[PDB]
Order: structure tokens, then C-alpha cells, then sequence
């Protein structure tokens, strides 16, 4: 259980697992939706779908190869999967169809067919997926006029004016050897992957990606998208949090785990050791909530999201939740900290030790692109067990107590009160 | 729910003073009713302290 | 208050008459421009008071698309007035857009209330 | 009592108890769904609240699942705390309390929620119907409780005594020392359970061909077909399922779903066509059946199927269907059919 | 335009207009049910309120009914006030207003009530199913509107123009001077309607035999069978229906209902078995079919059928089935079957 | 007020002890007869005050047949008291019928509230 | 509904004086609160008519 990195001008990372039955090989780039502008937003989402189109997936299926891809704000992925004794064929396909030749993929017929499907994907998302479009709107009001505001799928208006030239320009600027990591997970040995690469030569482009003029900045604000015909209210609320490669990275994750997640219709979720639940269940002000701590290269967010059918008691839900947050500065106990320690270990122990090599490749490539190295799971546990009550109170006194907030909501949100009555609940007065 | 909404006596204060919905566009001509309530308190208090010395 | 049936009876008499229309219409046009409700982005039927049953009935019978726009014009005007500004001159209601979009729903609800009421106090012959 | 485990150098362990107590063994309609919601309630020795609080401080969670053949009780935890979770699952199978106020307050409102969620999905409705007309009273029994047949507390308590028997169990561990799991299991209370018998039949099931059912429904329209499969023809239909969804096929854009459900005594192939316009659903399903009746060669999809099968068989004991070598050719014979939605505008069986 | 009437010395008269505009002619599912609820709403010349108030002072009422072949508009009144009600029914067929707020406020909430009342009865559910599997798209169309197919106001307005045509009508009067009815009708507005065509087909309908359907339902359980009947075999099945419910039969206590529905191009015989215990329903229906397959003599029920037929044909134009003389013998051939309720415990078709 | 857990702890100690039971039980029996709640047709558990959450919980868990009878005994006693009479002596509750039918539901709800409440204020070791 | 239930001021009289649900078994000891309200009216009225002549 250890990763091995080498460099030849090309970075090559690998987590070998001898007891698996598959192998994944791919390339991860260090540019995401936070590396484009409002005019070409969605060009990366359209690159993913050109990779996964028919005539490229057909050519892989005849050889016994499956394909995958993912767009995020800091990185992109293009992965190939196979049986363990078929990994050299995986690398060849990744060489031919992607890095060297792509005139086959950017044809006039394949481009229009791909654009039609992607527009239908995005239009469907904006009309039916309410919890996820409110979290995207939160990012856009918190980081307005800054690169961390742009949605990852793109916007239906900017996505309509794209041509092949926009794709080719974006490729020449960001798909570069200086901005790339080659990964390998599952039943694959490091030496074999290194040997297969030097037998070929395998370089995409040289480097010099553009530098981004503006840095990300948090701004307290709100955006309300009112729709009285929907049957619920969906709300998300956050403060500024921690970026990746921060000293307070695990302390913010432990603090989110203290308040946790809830489903009203599951019996065992009603019995969790969370003091907020003693307040909501007597009048049943929500159906579910979840606390998050999101982290990027430049900034982060810390907060919660909720959905509810009780549209006359929204003000009681927001009030009781924000008063529990205040206790992290004043009166958090030792039992609440020892519970969140061991449940945080179970959480990220399941994220980093699933059975899917595709998830391993995305995690590994994103971490090595920032830190140059991966922190093992035995090391992360020791940092978590060394946190005390004093560290939590010091973090909360700086990040939560009387600080500005960002809010987004949709649906039946008449009962959501104004900004300054919610902002005033971030301090107590009775300390 | 909050104590200010559950108590018999504070529920009336909350519904009249704290959470009462008001139109967003009312101007300073809507502030005279508040003043007439302070006026009545001034007169009743000043008058009771004089009645202690009046014949 | 006065009925829209009576308002329409007097108005139609003035309008069908040539001499009265040439004498009373210019006064009415400049009464509209001096009022200044278009400068806040409102049509006249937005101003009619709605706390009565004939007017509550007319607003239910209104189509959905015309009803969503009415709500936005009213919110925009409240916000314009608490700032003590006017809207940009390219957002003012024009004369050709200031149409009586709600009058037919009102006259229909009024005529039915009069027919019902006459029938509840009838004098019968033998 | 059969035990098995595989070790690893990881941090997280997983433990599972599998019981042949699914819907196909149910005495009444929905008694296995309700029993599924009784476990991890109060025990004779400890409450459901204390279990949640104790395991949270140790770093672990619990879960129970139902399917047509299995009820599975699962725990996920940090590696060192093995003997705690062995004793916890044993007491669930041994001495669950079965109090009447738990049925009224917790179990029935949860089963009501499961049903109400599922009956808003037309694809899941079409799937139960194909199981009901193809098989009748085994595999075709209903999955969830809806209340058309009254299930009492003694009915649930009698079902638990039937299926929680030592010869009907499988214990399995991922990232667990097998020599230590065997030691903890023999000293636990699930070594004291009554020795009954296994309920698996080594007969094949009886099936029916040429059936039809229609259902009216507000929403999206569905058209689905189903074919029963015996054990010898099983590798052939697995290749067909993955072929029809891959990019090797011309009609993979007209299909919404296709799969093969595998049991130890056969399987059922299923195919689904979903859309909102009902003329689209009719035009597509007629093209699917006309083309499949003429013939397809499947040899181009042997290696693509080997990949997918290895992927989905990752954490599983794997009914070994390692015979994709001899698969070439498929021609559609006889099948069953169901329609859901605007059935006044969807095709009939004998015009396909 | 066909007119007819019979006089009497009574006090009360009755007038009816019959239109071939029932469910079997419906363009979309439920457009004839909605049109049935639009008539006697506001007219272009008078309101629905004034009609109720004016006719109350004259002593009369109005009513509209729907069945699978007919929409019937009926008036009942005191004898002398004939020309008022002739002109009222004519304006309903000519110049109904069809305003959107009437659909939203009056018509749709009433159709919702009709449907919700009917779907609580399992015998009426079994009857629609037998009509749906025996016939498919004519006689088998749905009767009531349920919303699975969206019906707009222009759809209703286009259906009315289709069926309210002078060659599709029948005017009939009870206790009315026929010479005066003809005079008032020719001077009314229904003499100005557009001359279209009649919609009755003189083809026979296409039917299907050997079908089956099962529906889950909370409440009482039902088992029903159905047989199509052509015009020549019609008197035979009428005798069978009245025989099986009379005291001449040994199994008349096991049956809940039996009847024959008559049209001008055939009929449908129906039989029903209802009970709360589902073992009773299964034991009975198996005895009914085993005994009917062996044979029954029907000559003892000829004169009892003549009485009943004359009783139910009292106020009716009477498709004359005056051929009970030649009826003796019936043996059950092939039929259709439906089950409603606890279908996990009710029999299947090929075990009857 | 005092808990039924504490009432039962003291009572059981008195009852298991031979000398104390021979000394305190006859006093308790004639305290019951002098009270006079049987003469109105009530069992003792009818008298327990019900405006608290532990007691509201116990009454939901009660079977339907025992709950319908409790409602009738309470209505009959109110009517007997506004007339200032007593019931006939053949309608008085007998000793063998004055059973604690609700005590097990109370002790179960109390034990769960104490377990929950200890778990919310725990001192953890390291 | 009835005017006594719809009017702002009579609705309070109805809910306190007219339609208030009372237990069937309350006795004459529950009548003292009514008397204390008549007592306060007697004292306030008699006292104001004497204050016109007091020094
Ligand atoms: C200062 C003046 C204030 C004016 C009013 C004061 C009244 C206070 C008296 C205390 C009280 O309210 O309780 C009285 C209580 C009986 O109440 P209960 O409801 O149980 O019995 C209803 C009755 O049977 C039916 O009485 P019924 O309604 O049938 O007839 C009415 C009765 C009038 O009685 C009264 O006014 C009651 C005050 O008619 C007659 O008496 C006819 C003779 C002319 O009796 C007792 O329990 C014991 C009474 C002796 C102790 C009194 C010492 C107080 C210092
Ligand atoms: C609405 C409330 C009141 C109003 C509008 C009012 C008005 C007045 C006015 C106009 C005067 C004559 C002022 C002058 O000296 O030129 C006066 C005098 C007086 N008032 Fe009041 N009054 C009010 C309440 C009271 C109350 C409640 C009391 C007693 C408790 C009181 C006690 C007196 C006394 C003792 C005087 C004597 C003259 C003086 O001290 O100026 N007033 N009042
Ligand atoms: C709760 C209401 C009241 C109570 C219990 C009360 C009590 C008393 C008592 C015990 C006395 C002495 C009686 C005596 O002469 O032996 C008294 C005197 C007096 N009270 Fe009141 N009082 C009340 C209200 C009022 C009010 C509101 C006023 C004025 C408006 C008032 C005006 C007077 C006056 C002028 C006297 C002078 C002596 C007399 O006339 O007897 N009282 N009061
Ligand atoms: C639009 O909505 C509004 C709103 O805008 C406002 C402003 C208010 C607040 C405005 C008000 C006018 C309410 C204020 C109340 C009053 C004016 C009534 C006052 C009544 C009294 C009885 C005043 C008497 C005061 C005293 C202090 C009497 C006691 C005397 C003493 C202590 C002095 C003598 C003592 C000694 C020891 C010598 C609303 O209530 C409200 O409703 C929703
Ligand atoms: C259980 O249900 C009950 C209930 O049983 C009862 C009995 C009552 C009845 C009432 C009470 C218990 C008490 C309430 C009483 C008050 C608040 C008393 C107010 C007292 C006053 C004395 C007000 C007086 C005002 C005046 C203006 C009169 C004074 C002087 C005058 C007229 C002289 C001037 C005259 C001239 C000509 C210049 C309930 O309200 C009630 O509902 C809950
Ligand atoms: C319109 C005229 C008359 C009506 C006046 C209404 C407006 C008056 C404002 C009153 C100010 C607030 C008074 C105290 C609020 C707290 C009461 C309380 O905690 O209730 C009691 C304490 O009991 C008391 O001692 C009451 C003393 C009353 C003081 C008299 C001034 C405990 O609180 P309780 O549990 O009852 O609240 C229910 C919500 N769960
Ligand atoms: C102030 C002490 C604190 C406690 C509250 C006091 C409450 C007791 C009040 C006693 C009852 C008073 C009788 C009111 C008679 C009915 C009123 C009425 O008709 O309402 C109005 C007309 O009232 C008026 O114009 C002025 C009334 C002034 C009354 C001054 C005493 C009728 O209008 P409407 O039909 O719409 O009814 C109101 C619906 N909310």
C-alpha cells in the first residue's frame, strides 16, 4: 500500500494492488473549469464527450477496453480500463486516438451530434436536479467575478456558440506534458508501465500554460431563485473554508463531521449522537441535511445543504442550526470530538479503499499534481488523532464567529428571511 | 420552536414587534404612530409625579 | 365604489359622440402623463385595488403567463420607490402597451353578480 | 455454517451474513420486507440507541438489504474491532425483541416510504410485472409490502424462526483474518441457533412463455420484454446484454436498459424502452424485435464482456460463468411483454 | 332527423335526444365523458343559472347521461310546457359557450368525482378489463377520464362538432302529441344543425378469445368471465343470464351478477363472483366453469325470460329479440377471464 | 414529582421484608378504602395525571380494547359527581379488578429516558 | 360563519364567555373568580364618585 513516482519529463504514478482483477491507465491534466473564461465555458465538458462518443468507444470495445472521463474545477481525466494482461493495448489506444491523432474525433458530423446531446444533458439538469443546481449557484455568488465561480457543466448560453476552433485552441494551451500526470491503478506494476512508456516516446506537448490574472476571493452575498410551483424548498449556506495544502485541512473536516448528515425517513439516522436533532424532530422542520467541507487550490467552503416540505418554519431551521455552530467557539465537549475522530476515519477510509480502480486514478492524479506526492492513509490517521478541543475552538473563532456568509435557495422560500437577520445569528451576545 | 414564539406573552411581542411583515416601501410618514405612543407615556408619567404635590 | 359597468357606460357615451370626444380626450391623455405610473413600469390595471370579491375572481381567471408578468412589474416598482429614483427611460411603459388586460374578466364577474342578485329578490306575477 | 474470508493490508474491514430469506421464500406478500426493517432494532440485552452510539465511537456502521433470494446483514468498521461486530450481528439473528410499538412507530412508516418511492418509477413497475407473468409464485412473488394482504407481528416472528437457521447461512469477510473469524464465530451465539435446513431447491423453476399485461399510469411510457434462461444458456445471454448497450450495436441508442439477473438455477433477461412520447416507444420496440428475430453475431463482444464481468464480480462469490468462448449466435424465439403508461397508444404482443 | 312519440292521459311528459357519441366513438381517452359534463352549462344566449331558475318555476328538470354507445339529453316536465323544453335542448346542441373557466371550476372537478367514486368498486374495474381484452379500441375504450392522456378544450370542441350532426340524432317523447312534437322540432334550431353522417358501423366488431389479466387491489376479491355474442346467438344468452340468477338454478347462490349487454351489432355476456375471503372466490368460480362446460337445458326458463324482458324494455325502443322459442341448450366453449384483489390466491385461466 | 421507578424501589423493599409488610400493608389497604375512588367506578391508574411526556407515551402504547373502557369509566365518574350521588354498590370496582394495567408501559418509557439522557452527558476515558 | 365568531372584538367575547368549553363537573367553588371581577368594578366606580368631593 504505497505509491511510487518517477520523472522522465513525464510524471508516472502508480498504486499497485496484486489482489485485483482489473487495471486502469490514464492521463490527468491540471486544468479544470477554473481555467477557462465566461465565453468558452463548457469546452472541457465537450472534450469529455468527444472522448466517449461512439466510434471511439466502438474501436475500444472490439479490443476489450472500457472508457471513462471526469471534469472538475481543478483537473480533468481520460481513463482506459482493461484486464490485467492487456495494459500495453490500453496505452496504445491512449496514444493513437487521443494525444497524437484527433482529426478523426473533431469531424463535422461527430461534433454536431456531440453538441446536441450535451445541450440536452445541461437543459435537463437545470429543470429537474434541484439540490445540485443550488450548490452550483452557491459557488457563483460566493466567488463572483473570479475563476472559481464558473459551472463545470457549462451554461446553456455559452455552450451554443462553441465551434471546433474553441476546442483546438483549448487543447494547445492546456494539454501539455508540463501539466500532465500518467497514472496506473489495480494489478499493474510500476516497472512494466515505465518500460512500456520508454519503448514508445509518449509526449503530448511541451508546456507553458497560461497564468491566471485573478485570484479567488470570497464575498458574502445571496441569490434567490423563487418557484412557487415546486413542492419543497432547497437551501445551501456556507462560509469561507480551507484550501488544499493548508495546516487546518483535517480540523475543518472533523468539525463538519460533528454535525453530520440526516435522513428523516431512515430509523437509525434518527438515533445519531447529534444535539441538533433534539430540536428538529419535535416539529420535523426538514427531510434531510448534509454538512460539507470543500477544498480547492485557492480557497474553500464550509457549510450545509437541506431540503424540506415544512415551508412555514424555515426560520426555525436556520436559527437552530446556526446556534449549534456557535458552540464550536464556546462549549464543544470532548465526547463530540472523540466521536467525530473515528467516524471521519471510517469516511475517508471508504473513499480511498473502494474496489474501483477508476476512482483510485482520479484521486491519485489530482493529489500528485498539487503536492508532488501522495500522503498515505496511515499518516492521515495520525494527524486526526492528535487534534484537541483547543484546536477546534481556535479554528472556529477565526473562521465562523461573526463572519460573512453566502446563501442560495430555490423553490418555496418565502419564509426565508433577509440577509442581516441570518448574519446576526453567527454570534451569540450572550458571550 | 423558539421561546419567543411559544410563550403566551412573548408570542404577542414577537408578532407585533419582531417578526411582523411590513411593506418594503413605507416611508418616514409611517413613523408617527410610534411617536404618539411615547407621547402618552411622557404625559402619564410626568402627571403622576405632579399629582403628588397638587391640591 | 363606482362600478366598472357604470364607468364604461359613461365613457362609451363620451367616445361615440364626436364633439365630446374632441373636447374631453386631450384632457384625459395629459392626465395620464402627469400621473406618472408608467415611469415606475406599471400599467393602469396594476393599480386597481384587489381586496374585494369581484376583483379576486378576475385574478383567478387570468392566464398564467399574464399573471407572472404582473407580479414582476409590481415588485420592480416597490424597489424603484424605496430608492427614490425612477426607472431608465427605455424601460417605461409605452402607450401601445398600456392595454386593459383585466377589464373583460371584471365586467364578466360583475354581470353575473347582478343577475344572481336580481333573481334572489324577484316579484312574481300570478 | 460456512465461513470464508480474504485478507489485505488495508485499513477498513467488512463483514456480511447472508440468509436465503428473500421474497421468493415469503409465506405472505411482504413479510420479508418487514423483517428486513426489524433488524437493528432493540435487542433483549441492549437498545437500538446504544448500538448506534457505541459503534460510532469505535468507527462503524450497520446496514441490511433485501433481494429476491437474499437478506444480507452488513457491517463496515476499522480493522482491529472484529469481535465486537461478530457478537452484534449474532444477537440480531438470535434475540431481537419484536415489540408492538416498534412495528407501529418505526417499521411500518419506513416500509410505507419504500413502497411510495418505488411506485413512482415505471421501469420498476414493468420489472415486477415481467416477474409475475413469467414466474408465478416463487421468483414472481412481490418484493415490497403494499397492504393487500394483512401481515401481523406473529407472522413476522414465525418467518424469522424459519429462515434464521444454521444451515441457511453464509458468513463472509473482506480484509479479515480467516483463522480469527472462525474462532470468534464458534464462540458466538450464532453457533447456538437451531439447526434447521436449507431452503434452496435444486429443481429448476417452472416458467411460461407468450404472456402479456398492460397498466395505465400518469407519466412516462415503457415497453419491456423478458425471456427465461436456463443454466446452460447463461453465458450466451450475458454477451447479448453487454452487446446491446455497447457501441458495437446499431440500436444501442434506442434502448434504455438491458441486463441478465443471475440465480443458481437460471436467470431472466430483461430489456426496456423508455420515452415520454408514446409514438417513440412504439416505433422503437418494433424495430428491436424485428431485428433480433433475424439474427445477430456476438463474437465481437466476447472480450468486452470479460472486462465488464470481472468489474461487477469484484466483491462477490461469483457464480462462475467462464464460458464466453463458445458464444456466437442468437435468434429471438418466444418471449413475454408488458406495457406501462398510455396503453391506448402502445403496441400489442401479436403485432410485434 | 328521426322523430317519434307516444301519447297518454298522464300529467308528466318526458323528452329525450339520443346521439351516437359514446365512448366507442371517442378520439381520445375521456373526451365523451367531459362533453357529457359541459352540456347544461352557459349558452351564448342564457346562463346556466337562469335555466335552473326558469324551469323550476315551470316545474321541470334536466339531465345528461353517457354510455358506451349513446349520449342522452333528457328533460322531465309538466305536460303543457312542451315548446319551452324543445327550444332548450336545441340550444344546448347548437351554441354551448365552452369557456375556459367553466372547465377549470365546474367540469373537471365533477369528472374527478365520478372517477374517484368508480375506482372504489372492484366489480366495475373487472368490467372495464373484460371490455379491454375482449375488444380493444372500439367497445373497449375507457369510459371515464383519468388523465393519462391530456384532453384540451379544443379537443372537446372538435368532438362536439363531430357527433352533434343531424343524421346522428334520435328524438323521442313519452306522453307527447307526435304531430305537435314534429311541428316544434322543424321550427327549432336543431333543424339548422350541419348535416354530417351517421357513425354506426354495419360491420361486425372484431373480438378475441382466450385472454387474461390480473390487478392488485385492497378490499374485496372478484373473479369474472366474458364471452362475445353475435346477433344470431343473442336470444340464447339472454335466457342463460336470467336462468343463472333465478331460483331454477343450483348455483344461483354462488353468483353475484350476470347479464347480457345488447348493441345493434352483438353483445357481451358477463358473469361475476364476489366475496371477501379469496378462497371462497376460487372455490366457487371453479364450480361454475366445470358445470357449464358439461351442459345445461334452458327450456324451463323461456316464459320467465319473456316476463323479465318485457319489464326492462318498458320505456325503450327495444332491439326486438323475440325468438326465445328455439332456445334449448348451451355448452361453454372459450372465454376470457379477469381477477381483481388478492391475485396471489386467485386461480389462473388454464387451471379452470 | 416522584418517579414510579423510585416508588417501586421503596415498595418492593417493604414487600420483600416480612416484618415491614406485616406492619405497613393493613395501613395501606384502609387508606385505599377511605379514599373512595372505587365508589365512583375508577381504578387507581385512572387517577394519574397525564399532562407530561412520559405519560402521553404510555397511553399511545395501550391496546385499543383497554383504552375504550378507560374513556367510559372517566365519563361515568364525571356524571356521577355533578349529581352528588354515588354509584350502585353492584357497580363498584372490586379489589381483584383494581390492577396496575398501565404501570409496565410507564416503567418502560422511564427507563428509556434515563438511558438516553445518560448517553448525552457521558465522560469518556482515553 | 356567525358574526360573533368573525368580528375581531366579539370573537374574543365568544371565546371567553359564550362558547368556552368547561368541565361538566365543576362545582360552586369555581364561581369566586367571577365575584372578584364584580368587586373590582364596585370599588373603582364608587371611588371615582367620591374623589370628586375629597381633599
Ligand atoms: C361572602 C358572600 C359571598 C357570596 C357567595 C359565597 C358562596 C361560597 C360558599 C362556598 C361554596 O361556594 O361552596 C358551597 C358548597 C356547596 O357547593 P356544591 O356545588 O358542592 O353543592 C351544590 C348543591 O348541592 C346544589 O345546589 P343547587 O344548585 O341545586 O341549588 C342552589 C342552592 C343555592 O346554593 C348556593 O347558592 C351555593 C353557594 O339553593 C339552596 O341552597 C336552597 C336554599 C335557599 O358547600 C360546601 O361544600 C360546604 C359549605 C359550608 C362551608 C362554607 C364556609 C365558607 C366560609
Ligand atoms: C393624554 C394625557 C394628558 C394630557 C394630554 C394632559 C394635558 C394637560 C394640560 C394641557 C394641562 C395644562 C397645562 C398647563 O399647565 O398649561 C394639564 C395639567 C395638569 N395635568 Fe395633565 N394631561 C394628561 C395626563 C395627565 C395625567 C394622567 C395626570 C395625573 C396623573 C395629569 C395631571 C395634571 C396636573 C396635576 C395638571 C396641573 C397643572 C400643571 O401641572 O401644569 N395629566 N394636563
Ligand atoms: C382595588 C380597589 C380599591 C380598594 C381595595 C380600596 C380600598 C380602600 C380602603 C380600605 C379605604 C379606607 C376605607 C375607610 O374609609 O375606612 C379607601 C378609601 C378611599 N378610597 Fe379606595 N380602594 C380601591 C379603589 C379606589 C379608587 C380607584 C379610588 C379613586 C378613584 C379610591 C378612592 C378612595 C377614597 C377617596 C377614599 C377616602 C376615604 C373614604 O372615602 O372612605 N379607591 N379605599
Ligand atoms: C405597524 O406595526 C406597529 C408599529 O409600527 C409600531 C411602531 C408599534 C409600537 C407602537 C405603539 C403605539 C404601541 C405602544 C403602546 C402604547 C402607546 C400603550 C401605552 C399604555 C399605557 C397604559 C402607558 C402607561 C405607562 C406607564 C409607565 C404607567 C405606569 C406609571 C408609572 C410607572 C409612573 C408612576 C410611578 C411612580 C412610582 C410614581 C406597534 O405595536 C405596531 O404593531 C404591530
Ligand atoms: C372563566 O371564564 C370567565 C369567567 O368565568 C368570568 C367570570 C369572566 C369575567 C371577568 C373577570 C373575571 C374580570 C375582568 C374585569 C376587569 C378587567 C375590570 C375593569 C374594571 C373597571 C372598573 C373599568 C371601569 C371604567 C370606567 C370608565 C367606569 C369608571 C367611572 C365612571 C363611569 C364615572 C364617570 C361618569 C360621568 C357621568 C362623568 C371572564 O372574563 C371569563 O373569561 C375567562
Ligand atoms: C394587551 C394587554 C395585556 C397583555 C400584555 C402582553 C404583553 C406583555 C409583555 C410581558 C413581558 C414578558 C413577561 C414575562 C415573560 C416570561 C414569562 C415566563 O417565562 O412564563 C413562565 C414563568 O411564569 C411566571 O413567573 C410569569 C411571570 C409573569 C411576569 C409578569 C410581567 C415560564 O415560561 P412558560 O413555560 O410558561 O412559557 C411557555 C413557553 N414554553
Ligand atoms: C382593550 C382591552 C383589551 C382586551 C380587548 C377588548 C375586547 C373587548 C371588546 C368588547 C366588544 C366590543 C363590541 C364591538 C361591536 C362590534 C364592532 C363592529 O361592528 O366592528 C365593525 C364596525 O366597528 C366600528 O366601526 C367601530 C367599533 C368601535 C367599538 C368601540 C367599543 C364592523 O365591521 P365588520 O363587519 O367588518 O367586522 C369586523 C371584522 N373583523
Amino acid at each position: 500500500a504505497e505509491v511510487t513516482q518517477l520523472s522522465n519529463g513525464i510524471v508516472v504514478a502508480t498504486e499497485h494492488n496484486p489482489s485485483a482483477h482489473t487495471a486502469s491507465v490514464g492521463v490527468v491534466f491540471g486544468s479544470g473549469a477554473a481555467n477557462e473564461n465566461p465565453y468558452n465555458n463548457g469546452v472541457s465538458n465537450l472534450w469529455k464527450n468527444i472522448f466517449l462518443s461512439k466510434e471511439n468507444s466502438a474501436v475500444a470495445a472490439k479490443e476489450g477496453l472500457a472508457l471513462s472521463s471526469n471534469i472538475s474545477r481543478d483537473f480533468q481525466s481520460y481513463i482506459v480500463s482493461s484486464l490485467p494482461g492487456s495494459t500495453d493495448k490500453s496505452l496504445d489506444f491512449l496514444n493513437q486516438s487521443f494525444i497524437q491523432q484527433k482529426a478523426n474525433l473533431l469531424s463535422s458530423s461527430n461534433f454536431e451530434a456531440t453538441k446536441k446531446s450535451v445541450l440536452k444533458q445541461v437543459q435537463d439538469f437545470e429543470e429537474n436536479d434541484h439540490p445540485n443546481r443550488v450548490l452550483e449557484h452557491l459557488h457563483s455568488t460566493a466567488f463572483q467575478n473570479t475563476p472559481l465561480s464558473l459551472p463545470t457543466r457549462g451554461t446553456l448560453e455559452s455552450l451554443e456558440n462553441l465551434v471546433v476552433a474553441d476546442l483546438e485552441s483549448f487543447a494547445n494551451n492546456h494539454f501539455l506534458n508540463s501539466n500532465a500526470v500518467v497514472v496506473g491503478t489495480g494489478n499493474i506494476k510500476h516497472e512494466d508501465l515505465v518500460n512500456s512508456i520508454e519503448s514508445k516516446n509518449l509526449s503530448l506537448q511541451t508546456g507553458t500554460k497560461p497564468v491566471l490574472k485573478k485570484k479567488a476571493a470570497f464575498l458574502g452575498s445571496e441569490v434567490r431563485l423563487r418557484d412557487d410551483t415546486l413542492p419543497k424548498a432547497w437551501i445551501s449556506l456556507a462560509v469561507e473554508g480551507e484550501p488544499v495544502n493548508s495546516p487546518n485541512y483535517f480540523v475543518a473536516k472533523l468539525a463538519a463531521q460533528i454535525f453530520g448528515s440526516y435522513n428523516a425517513f431512515e430509523p437509525a439516522s434518527r438515533l445519531q449522537g447529534i444535539k441538533l436533532l433534539d430540536n428538529i424532530q419535535e416539529y420535523q422542520l426538514c427531510d434531510n441535511f448534509n454538512h460539507f467541507s470543500l477544498s480547492y487550490k485557492d480557497s474553500g467552503l464550509w457549510g450545509f445543504s437541506t431540503a424540506t416540505r415544512n415551508v412555514t418554519m424555515i426560520d426555525d431551521l436556520i436559527h437552530f442550526t446556526l446556534k449549534q455552530w456557535n458552540r464550536l467557539t464556546i462549549s464543544v465537549t470532548d465526547t463530540e470530538v472523540e466521536r467525530a475522530k473515528s467516524l471521519l476515519k471510517l469516511q475517508l477510509g471508504q473513499l480511498y479503499e473502494s474496489g474501483n480502480p477508476v476512482n483510485d486514478a482520479n484521486l491519485l492524479g489530482a493529489e500528485v499534481l498539487i503536492k508532488g506526492s501522495k500522503l498515505s492513509l496511515g499518516e492521515a490517521f495520525k494527524k486526526i488523532d492528535a487534534i484537541t478541543v483547543k484546536d477546534v475552538k481556535a479554528w472556529a473563532g477565526k473562521r465562523l464567529w461573526d463572519q460573512d456568509i453566502a446563501i442560495a435557495g430555490t423553490g418555496q422560500i418565502e419564509g426565508l428571511l433577509d440577509y442581516m437577520r441570518i448574519r446576526s445569528d453567527m454570534s451569540m451576545m450572550r458571550w | 420552536m423558539a421561546f419567543r414564539k411559544s410563550n403566551v406573552y412573548l408570542s404577542l411581542v414577537n408578532s407585533y414587534i419582531i417578526d411582523s411583515p411590513q411593506p418594503s416601501s413605507i416611508n418616514y410618514w409611517w413613523n408617527m404612530g410610534s411617536l404618539l405612543g411615547l407621547c402618552l407615556v411622557i404625559q402619564i408619567v410626568t402627571g403622576i409625579f405632579m399629582a403628588m404635590h397638587y391640591s | 365604489p363606482q362600478s366598472f359597468t357604470s364607468i364604461a357606460r359613461i365613457g362609451d357615451y363620451i367616445l361615440k359622440s364626436p364633439v365630446l370626444s374632441k373636447l374631453c380626450v386631450p384632457v384625459a391623455n395629459q392626465f395620464i402623463n402627469l400621473a406618472g405610473y408608467k415611469k415606475l413600469g406599471l400599467k393602469f390595471d396594476d393599480l386597481i385595488a384587489e381586496e374585494n370579491p369581484i376583483m379576486q375572481t378576475a385574478l383567478r381567471r387570468l392566464p398564467e403567463d399574464e399573471s407572472y408578468a404582473r407580479a414582476y412589474r409590481i415588485i420592480r416598482a416597490h424597489q424603484t420607490e424605496l430608492t427614490h429614483h425612477l426607472l431608465p427611460r427605455n424601460e417605461w411603459i409605452k402607450a401601445q402597451e398600456d392595454v386593459p388586460y383585466l377589464l373583460p374578466y371584471i365586467l364578466e364577474a360583475e354581470a353575473a353578480a347582478k343577475e344572481k342578485d336580481e333573481l334572489d329578490n324577484i316579484e312574481v306575477s300570478k | 455454517l460456512t465461513v470464508s474470508a480474504r485478507d489485505a493490508p488495508t485499513k477498513i474491514s467488512t463483514l456480511a451474513v447472508k440468509v436465503h430469506g428473500g421474497s421468493r421464500y415469503a409465506t405472505k406478500d411482504g413479510v420479508a420486507h418487514l423483517l428486513n426493517r426489524f433488524n437493528f432494532q432493540n435487542t433483549n440485552t441492549r437498545s437500538a440507541l446504544k448500538l448506534v452510539r457505541e459503534s460510532e465511537l469505535l468507527g462503524g456502521t450497520f446496514k441490511s438489504t433485501l433481494d429476491r433470494e437474499y437478506i444480507t446483514l452488513k457491517a463496515t468498521f476499522l480493522k482491529d474491532d472484529l469481535p465486537y461486530y461478530v457478537n452484534a450481528l449474532a444477537d440480531v439473528l438470535y434475540k431481537t425483541a419484536f415489540k408492538p410499538h416498534e412495528l407501529t412507530e418505526s417499521v411500518l412508516p419506513a416500509a410505507r416510504y419504500d413502497y411510495a418511492v418505488a411506485e413512482q418509477c415505471p421501469v420498476k413497475s414493468a420489472e415486477d410485472q415481467l416477474y409475475a407473468i413469467t414466474f408465478r409464485k416463487g421468483l414472481g412473488n412481490p418484493l415490497l409490502y403494499d397492504g393487500v394482504e394483512r401481515v401481523s407481528l406473529q407472522d413476522i416472528k414465525d418467518f424469522a424462526d424459519k429462515v434464521y437457521t444454521k444451515e441457511n447461512l453464509e458468513v463472509s469477510g473482506e480484509n479479515v483474518v480467516e483463522a480469527d473469524l472462525k474462532r470468534f464465530v464458534d464462540e458466538s451465539l450464532l453457533s447456538t441457533l437451531p439447526a434447521g435446513k436449507s431452503l434452496v431447491s435444486k429443481s429448476e423453476p417452472k416458467f411460461f412463455l407468450g404472456e402479456e399485461n398492460r397498466v395505465r399510469f400518469i407519466g412516462d411510457s415503457v415497453a419491456a420484454i423478458g425471456i427465461p434462461v436456463n443454466k446452460a444458456s447463461l453465458a450466451q445471454y450475458e454477451v447479448l446484454a453487454n452487446y446491446l448497450t455497447s457501441a458495437l450495436s446499431e440500436l444501442s441508442g434506442l434502448i434504455s436498459s438491458a441486463k441478465l439477473d443471475k440465480f443458481t438455477d437460471g436467470g431472466l433477461f430483461t430489456l426496456f424502452v423508455r420515452d415520454q412520447d408514446s409514438a417513440v416507444v412504439s416505433s422503437n420496440i418494433k424495430k428491436i424485435v424485428a431485428d433480433l428475430k433475424k439474427g445477430k453475431d456476438l463474437s465481437p463482444a466476447i472480450n468486452y464482456t470479460k472486462l465488464k464481468n470481472a468489474v461487477q464480480n469484484e466483491s462477490v462469490s461469483s457464480p462462475i460463468e467462464l464460458n464466453f468462448d463458445a458464444v456466437k449466435d442468437f435468434k429471438l424465439g418466444k418471449f413475454n411483454y408488458v406495457a406501462v403508461g398510455d396503453v391506448s397508444n402502445l403496441p400489442y404482443l401479436d403485432e410485434l
